[PDB]
């Protein structure tokens, strides 16, 4: 299903966001 | 396990040698991990002032490296059928609003903020396109 496969991906983008603000930072 | 690589003092402008434990999910993130709010509350729900210590989030860690070490083995595969849900001629693409709406509209809901933040580096080609499983593998790059 799609709800299962979206909420995964958020979890790695709010990271990502994360790592990427790190960097910037 | 994943190293601080320096990015305490980050979370810590004000030399305390601490930060806020509200800032322990976000910090988790910054050195590598992908937990849910939810697990983090796990570990701390689980001694633990409103600040942590280094030492305290490693000591935490160290406990729970299988659970966070199990936030960082996404695929590409788990994917691409969700964002084939949203591929009109099965061509690889998303339109940027299409990607939106998925992160925004559906599953736990990112911000619109989050969102832009995320896409501030992401190609977008001249039909406002995004070539999706390369935008996958962008975030799952550790």
């Amino acid at each position: 299903q799609i709800s299962q496969a979206i909420k995964y991906l958020q979890n790695n983008i709010k990271g990502f966001i994360i790592r990427q603000r790190v960097n910037d930072e | 396990t994943r190293a601080n690589k320096d990015i305490f003092t980050l979370f810590d402008k004000k030399g305390q040698g601490a930060i806020a434990k509200d800032s322990l999910g976000d910090y988790l993130r910054a050195i590598g991990y992908n937990p849910t709010n939810q697990l983090v509350q796990d570990i701390i729900n689980a001694s633990l002032a409103s600040s942590l210590t280094l030492d305290q989030i490693t000591g935490l860690i160290e406990v729970n490296e299988k659970e966070l070490d199990a936030t960082t083995k996404a695929k590409t595969e788990d994917f691409v059928k969700a964002f084939q849900v949203f591929d009109k001629e099965s061509t690889g693409k998303v339109s940027v609003g299409d990607l939106r709406y998925m992160l925004t509209g559906l599953g736990e809901k990112l911000t619109d903020a989050e969102v832009d933040e995320l896409l501030k580096g992401v190609e977008v080609d001249s039909n406002g396109e995004i070539d999706y499983k390369k935008f996958i593998e962008d975030v799952l790059r550790q």
